[PDB]
């Protein structure tokens, strides 16, 4: 739905760790010697553009997680396909 | 089609709301 | 009345279909570098975790 | 001009490389995943009608390469503007 | 007013003209 001005309780603390939540989401791994590498640098990237999108997409902190939480569903099944055509 | 589409983005969506962790 | 001779409104149909025409391509070419951001992101997973098997 | 019977001279191999021709020329890419896409049909056929215009309209074939290449050009030159203007 | 209209319909003409050449091919 529309719940006017939810950006305003929407705090960049909240958007960061979200950001961390999708990568954690895409990609799980226990930092072994992964987060400095390029291949992971450019996942952060991704999911920040992904986040900054449904977060303008979106009109309310409901919908927010919804098309996030999709739109992390489609990365994962894309990423699932291209393991597998790998075996 | 994936019979557990609903089922993963559910699950997904209760990861995301269970940041606001940060003052829990 | 001198409409007989009035000629067709064959200009605003034309310029529809190059309009749909344009938004198309300038829509095809956005998706098309997204999908490849996407792709080499997940190609460059892939290939982490394959230098991860063992 | 006006060349009598210059239709008897062109192939349809001839016309369907010319329609292969305005394709490139509007829209060139080489990820595949646009020769299956809706919107690149829609440039085909595109193409073929206004191939099958000019190729009507025109009365020799130095007019037809004339306004084929008029008309890619005025495509181009659209897809150039909407493109920097692009919101 | 883009003074390379010229130059860009010319260029276009041979490339479609080039078409009938190549044809040939193999």
């Amino acid at each position: 739905g529309v719940r006017k001005g939810w950006h305003e309780h929407v705090t960049q603390d909240l958007r960061s760790h979200l950001v961390h939540k999708l990568v954690q989401a895409i990609f799980p791994t226990p930092d072994p010697a992964a987060l400095k590498d390029r291949r992971m640098e450019n996942l952060v990237a991704y999911a920040k553009k992904v986040e900054g999108d449904m977060y303008e997409s979106a009109n309310s902190r409901d919908e927010y997680y919804h098309l996030l939480a999709e739109k992390i569903y489609k990365i994962q099944k894309e990423l699932e396909e291209k393991r597998r055509s790998r075996l | 089609e994936d019979p557990e589409k609903e089922k993963r983005i559910k699950e997904l969506e209760l990861l995301l709301m269970s940041t606001e962790e940060l003052k829990g | 009345a001198s409409g007989l001779f009035r000629a067709l409104p064959v200009s605003a149909p034309e310029d529809l279909l190059v309009e749909e025409l344009v938004d198309g391509l300038l829509s095809l070419e956005e998706e098309l570098k997204d999908k490849e951001e996407e792709k080499a992101v997940l190609d460059g997973l892939l290939s982490l975790e394959e230098e991860s098997r063992g």
